[PDB]
């Protein structure tokens, strides 16, 4: 109408974190101060922290946040559990939610879709392992799943291979968070490759449990596949032997980039210094990013039609009158930004993507090459 | 005297006004009012209501409408997001849900006035992984219906790490019930030992096309985690000599099992399955076993707890139950000798890992 | 080798198990084809198909 409001929900904390509310913020600083002719409809992005990774605390906001007549609701950053509540919700108001985690869900076709996810979809980067390994000529890996739902989320690369100790073998973190018994039976079986996957800080531990037991040095190759990649940063784990490679989206080149790794810069110490500032963790840009699809679509349907927001009670059933139409807009939106090119398949999904691989170096970063979504690794 | 109610939160089912879960609820109220042995001055009353399928924002309404009237208890549902909706409802609001079939569980998720009565796949599939080194198999494919993800197999993958098992995973085409070309990719790779892992009335459907694909020779030997396979039908190939080696949880040897499973067929409730589908008449199925069981151990901790009584409870306005923590260690710690063997709970996580196993083969008769 | 199919019956689960333990796999049927029919099932479902 006069304001196409939209809804965050952060899960991430105010103080030391990926810093989601300031680039929602800084985006829309940047959209509604972008002045264009004829003064337009204002973009206002209203936040709501959540608690806990818990459905029930996600109805009450969702329920909170219906009335606020809100165009979409992004998020939740990483909570996956909260994710199927919210797309649940929404796809039953008939109103976007642009997802900007991953997820670890099953997430069955056949279940009401209308989510569009601006982050990378779990059967793509198994495919991008599954090409990297196809470059590194088959070694016998071993994958170290942190959680069990490592084995949903890379679920196909799994499926593609004979599982034994010869071409790929399945080891978990245990609950003692302890990876040196795994990593000494790698180093028994003589296996070539780790390919670890978790959470950036499990990445650590694994790695830096990895550079003691000796398992960094020339011959292990380390595909690691959290995504948040460009802010883990190694001291004594990385050699010029060392081959640890990740994947990290952000299309540095685009102008924003130096600028907004900037304002995030300025935003980390003054919370906290106690570290030092690794760089912008990657769902500050989905976020970013995500404001930019979002107002692009709506903006589009904000001219062929005219969209009113209504009051919207989780108790009644009544529906956003134009979702569904909204929905087919943000299938063909392209927004080429900080997380890349975003365009969208029919599935809600996202494809055309680069997923820049990164080969660590001693200090820091030197791509050795893309995968692309389609064309699938011209390294 | 005491009344007391459950909840239930069940499926819309097109075989009928009553799904067979909620036909064994309601068969299952009444027949633990009727004993006199147990809950003998209180009595059960209950509120089931239906969802749609895959609907975790009305089965979250729903909860909402039952723990604002009182219940107990919150029994069912079925399906994963649904069932997790109701998890988290009824933990912050403190009163117990007994799910019934096996929901994957994240594993961040903190809640714990959840108790869960399939026999967990993480131990049943441990029981797998003795099966196979028994039958010596070199080589195992295992089959997995796209539905449930490979996490309920977690143990089965794990597995090749700490044997020599050259283990292959293939997915059953989801959307159809014919398989196909799979089995002919089964076939010619000489995948001779194969462990399906599907619901039964996808086995029905797999083991009839693979009579047809020539898969029903005496070479091959298929292990099935579905336990219900002894309520599958077997006369179509038992004399093939297909090795057939699944598990079975119901004590069908008991006679209190035996006559309760009479009364359940023969009071018609269920809804007869056509012969086109090679699958049979007149069986409890497990889904709804364990319902029957699970009516009881909830209506054992009940009946050692006099005290409560269910209150009124409003969604994110009301506190935790009063008496949710003392209502739930009591679930937690029942021993009842139920239809599908002992009902006993891993305590840490209220999980069930505890339970007596029959495995049951295909013989020539 | 020469065996008779039962003249009894159309059961003929017997003879198919012996025709199936000596490991007999060429088998040159001659009967009428409802016969024909009668034995093709019950040689699917004795796993000789």
């Amino acid at each position: 109408l006069s304001s196409l409001r939209m809804a965050a929900i952060l899960d991430d904390q105010t103080v030391c974190g990926r810093g989601e509310r300031l680039a929602l913020a800084l985006a829309r600083e940047q959209i509604n101060g972008i002045i264009e002719v004829p003064a337009k409809a204002r973009v206002e992005v209203d936040i709501f922290e959540l608690q806990r990774d818990s459905q029930y605390e996600t109805t009450d906001t969702m329920c909170q946040i219906l009335p606020k007549g809100v165009v979409s609701v992004l998020g939740p950053s990483s909570s996956p559990a909260s994710a199927s509540t919210v797309s649940h919700i929404c796809g039953e108001k008939e109103i976007p939610h642009i997802k900007v985690g991953p997820e670890e869900t099953p997430r069955l076709q056949y279940l009401r879709f209308a989510s569009v996810s601006l982050y990378p979809s779990n059967e793509d980067v198994s495919l991008a392992v599954s090409r990297i390994l196809k470059s590194f000529n088959y070694p016998s890996a071993s994958l170290i799943c942190a959680k069990a739902e490592c084995l949903l989320r890379l679920e196909e690369l799994v499926r593609g291979f004979l599982i034994s100790k010869e071409t790929l073998s399945v080891r978990m973190l245990d609950d003692s968070r302890d990876p040196t018994p795994l990593l000494k039976e790698i180093r028994d079986d003589k296996v070539s490759t780790i390919i670890i996957d978790a959470n950036a800080s499990i990445s650590h531990l694994v790695l830096r449990k990895a550079s003691e037991l000796g398992m960094t040095s020339a011959f292990y190759k380390y595909i690691l596949t959290t995504m948040d990649f460009p802010i883990l940063h190694l001291d004594g784990i990385v050699e010029d032997s060392s081959n640890i490679l990740g994947f990290s989206m952000f299309n540095t080149s685009h102008p924003f980039y130096p600028e907004f790794v900037r304002s995030l810069n300025m935003s980390w110490r003054e919370n906290c210094e106690a570290s030092t500032y690794p760089g912008p963790a990657l769902s500050a840009a989905l976020m970013f990013d995500a404001v930019h699809v979002v107002v692009s679509a709506v903006r589009e349907l904000n001219r062929s039609q005219e969209i009113g927001v209504k009051p919207l009670a989780c108790t009644s059933a009544n529906i956003w009158p134009h979702g569904t139409s909204l929905m087919n807009y943000l299938r063909m939106v392209e927004y080429d930004g900080l997380t890349g090119r975003v365009e969208f398949n029919s599935k809600g999904q996202r494809t055309n993507y680069t997923l820049r691989i990164l080969e660590k170096s001693r200090q820091g970063h030197r791509e050795i090459g893309v995968w692309y979504s389609n064309r699938t690794l011209a390294m | 005297t005491h009344v007391l109610r459950f909840g239930g939160i069940f499926e819309y089912v097109e075989s009928g006004p009553m799904g067979a879960e909620e036909l064994a609820f309601r068969f299952a109220v009444n027949t633990i009012n009727r004993n006199r042995t147990l809950l003998p001055n209180t009595t059960l009353t209950y509120d089931t209501q239906k969802i749609n399928l895959y609907d975790s924002f009305e089965a979250s309404k729903k909860a909402c409408d039952q723990l604002s009237l009182g219940v107990a208890a919150i029994f069912g549902p079925s399906h994963s997001s649904s069932a997790n909706a109701v998890q988290s409802i009824c933990n912050a609001l403190g009163v117990p849900h007994i799910q019934t079939r096996w929901k994957h569980q994240v594993s961040d998720n903190k809640d714990s006035f959840y108790v869960s009565l399939y026999p967990d796949f993480s131990s049943l599939s441990r029981a797998i992984l003795d099966l196979v080194q028994f039958f010596k198999w070199k080589t195992v494919t295992v089959v997995y219906d796209d539905s449930t993800g490979l996490i309920r197999l977690q143990e089965l993958i794990k597995a090749p790490s700490r044997y020599n098992l050259r283990l292959k995973i293939r997915q059953l085409p989801a959307d159809t019930k014919d398989a196909k070309p799979l089995l002919k990719e089964m076939k010619r790779g000489k995948e001779f030992h194969v462990i399906f892992d599907c619901s039964h009335e996808m086995a029905a459907g797999i083991l009839k096309q693979a009579l047809a694909m020539g898969m029903m020779t005496e070479y091959y030997h298929y292990i099935f985690t579905t336990l219900d396979l002894f309520a599958l039908d077997v006369e179509p190939y038992r004399y093939s000599g297909v090795n057939m080696t699944g598990f079975r949880i119901l004590n069908t040897e008991n006679t209190q099992v035996s006559s309760i499973i009479e009364k359940w067929s023969m009071e018609r409730l269920q809804a007869p399955p056509k012969p086109d589908s090679g699958l049979l008449d007149g069986f409890m199925t497990t889904d709804a076993a364990l319902m029957y069981d699970a009516v009881h151990v909830v209506s054992v901790a009940v009946q050692q707890f006099p005290q409560m009584t269910v209150s009124s409870l409003q969604c994110n306005r009301h506190k935790p139950w009063r008496f949710g923590t003392r209502f739930m260690s009591l679930i937690k710690e029942a021993h009842w000798e139920g239809l599908t063997g002992r009902i006993t709970f891993n305590k840490t996580n209220g999980l069930r890992t505890d339970f007596d196993l029959d495995v049951i083969s295909l013989k020539e008769e």
